């Protein structure tokens, strides 16, 4: 799977 | 500050005139990622497949447009390239020896 | 002998489109299974290895859970586009780029040996998570902020949590469904040309095609000496099929062919080759 939590830089 | 495009033309297999075979232009180690690239038959377009933008460790992208095709001895097969960084865009010929 | 899971996401704006493009695929190894392009209709993930045209037997909702996550992904990194080109002063005028790189790297039976999340912008490195997965490292002051900020959001937990058991159960499903791609070890088909320059020089070329992973070693000697510094080497390129090609070349005083050697290491061959060339 793809990472299911990105943070905005 | 960008990154210019290196180009390879080349077929899978070794050829011979008649068999057919598969013919690719590799162009990879470039910045930033908006590129046109083509494949060209004695100057005409092709209708080609391309790759998945995906890069390298060092950050810079490469990609593959590849086609089937059949060698003669009177076709040419040439990429066409375009980046930012170049000034204009640039033609690699063919030779069944890369 | 380890394997890895790597995703690469790269997010750019470009001189004449409004909106970003945004792409995201996805490695075993060196071979591509899964892709994401935001410039289709409704944009979805979509297989890109013949092994995951089964996943959805095993998993209905791979597809639908992974176009999900690289939708949003899509979304917040159009909006660090523009929080990074805020840090930076730069004006709406120009075209950039974001990347981010992440995965893990595990041995032989399940064991992590490495994870790591890497970001660029406009193909320099901006801020990355340190080997201990708790803490980062930020090129410059822009990315400060973003340290700072992550620092305070606890974003490492989230990261680890991933990189530690999702990352490496995915890459034991891939390695487990994906056997007869991914576990495989093919030896390159190597022999040497011959192609004269002058009446006293000629140019030697080592091929090796068709042989994966893509990590291999081509090497020329003269007389047991190492003649790398003074060889021409390719880089090494896809052949369409999942597979590799790569040569070595040099220039060798006319009728002295046979004091050369070539040297060919694979993960595929049963030991190191040393080639020569016979008329």
């Amino acid at each position: 799977d793809y990472i299911n939590t990105n943070l905005v830089p | 500050e960008p990154r210019t495009p290196k180009i390879q033309v080349y077929s899978r297999h070794p050829a011979e005139n008649g068999k057919p075979n598969y013919l690719n232009c590799y162009v990879y180690g470039f910045h930033p990622p908006q590129i046109e690239i083509d494949l060209l038959k004695n100057g005409q377009k092709m209708k080609t497949e391309q790759s998945d933008l995906s890069f390298s460790k060092d950050w810079s992208f490469y990609l593959l447009v590849h086609t089937d095709f059949t060698p003669s001895t009177v076709d040419e097969y040439s990429c066409r390239v375009n980046h930012s960084s170049l000034a204009a865009p640039h033609m690699v010929k063919w030779d069944r020896n890369n | 002998g380890f394997h890895s899971l790597r995703y690469f996401y790269t997010a750019w704006s470009r001189p004449g489109s409004g909106e970003p493009r945004f792409v995201a695929v996805g490695y075993v190894d060196d071979t591509q299974f899964v892709r994401f392009d935001s410039d289709n209709a409704s944009p979805r993930a979509e297989p890109r290895a013949p092994w995951m045209d089964l996943v959805e037997q095993q998993d209905p909702q791979y597809w639908d859970r992974n176009t999900r996550n690289a939708r949003d992904a899509a979304q917040t990194y159009r909006v660090g586009l523009d929080n990074v080109r805020g840090y930076y002063n730069q004006s709406e005028a120009g075209s950039h780029t974001i990347q981010r790189m992440y995965g893990c790297d595990v041995g032989p039976h399940g064991r992590l040996l490495r994870g790591y999340d890497q970001l660029a912008y406009d193909g320099a490195d901006y801020i990355a998570l340190n080997e201990d997965l708790r803490s980062w490292t930020a090129a410059d002051l822009a990315a400060q902020n973003t340290r700072r900020k992550w620092e305070e959001a606890g974003y490492a937990e989230r990261d680890r949590a991933y990189l530690e058991g999702e990352c490496v159960e995915w890459l034991l499903k891939h390695l487990e469904n994906g056997r007869e791609t991914l576990l495989r070890a093919d030896p390159p088909k190597t022999h040497i040309t011959h192609h004269p320059i002058s009446d006293r020089e000629v140019t030697l070329r080592c091929w090796a095609l068709g042989f994966y992973p893509e990590e291999i070693t081509l090497t020329w000697q003269h007389d047991g000496e190492d003649q790398t510094q003074e060889m021409e080497l390719v880089e090494t390129r896809p052949d369409g099929n999942g597979a590799f090609q790569k040569w070595a070349a040099l220039v060798v005083p006319s009728g002295e062919e046979q004091r050369y050697t070539c040297h060919v290491q694979h993960e595929g061959l049963p030991q190191p080759l040393t080639l020569r060339w016979e008329p």
